[PDB]
């Protein structure tokens, strides 16, 4: 059912020939951009159609086209690691209370690390 | 004595003619550079 209403998109969002887009990384910028790709391979454009000067930053993946190599979209650095992907949680069962007693030392972890975070300007 | 001034002055305007045609090669050859460049080493001089 939820696959029939993006195939009218898909005369578009598939058909184009932008979508198949090249990431590699700009090694060098000059303000010319030297970007290296993943078959060991460098080459030299310019901005895009929509490419903004200021978003083009030192040491980050830009994603280029198959074909003709120009620079279309952004994207954040680091995209080779997936083993911190899963290394953050969500919602732990053990809450604030469930540690037994009145014991002081749950008042200096409080202090040190959840007063900063709720109150930054005490 | 007019002869000599003559050749100096028309010198110029055979320049200025050839001037242009060169400016108009200026122009194919940065119409020949395309963006990528890709990379290569030179090896040998």
């Amino acid at each position: 059912a939820p696959s029939h209403l993006w195939d009218i998109m898909g005369d578009r969002q598939r058909l184009g020939e932008e979508h198949p887009l090249q990431v590699a990384r700009c090694t060098k910028i000059i303000k010319k951009y030297v970007i290296n790709l993943k078959q060991i391979a460098k080459f030299v454009v310019g901005l895009g159609e929509r490419v903004s000067p200021t978003d083009i930053e030192e040491g980050m993946r830009v994603g280029v086209d198959r074909s003709k190599y120009n620079i279309e979209l952004p994207l954040p650095p680091r995209i080779d690691p997936s083993v911190t992907m899963m290394t953050v949680e969500e919602k732990p069962d053990v809450t604030y209370s469930d540690v037994g007693g009145c014991k002081d030392q749950i008042e200096k972890l409080r202090e040190v690390v959840e007063l900063p975070l709720l109150s930054p300007e005490r | 004595i007019r002869i000599f001034r003559s050749e100096l002055q028309r010198l110029s305007h055979e320049n200025n003619v050839m001037l242009e045609k060169i400016k108009d090669n200026k122009e194919k050859i940065k119409n020949n550079r395309q963006l990528p460049y890709l990379v290569a080493n030179v090896v040998e001089v």
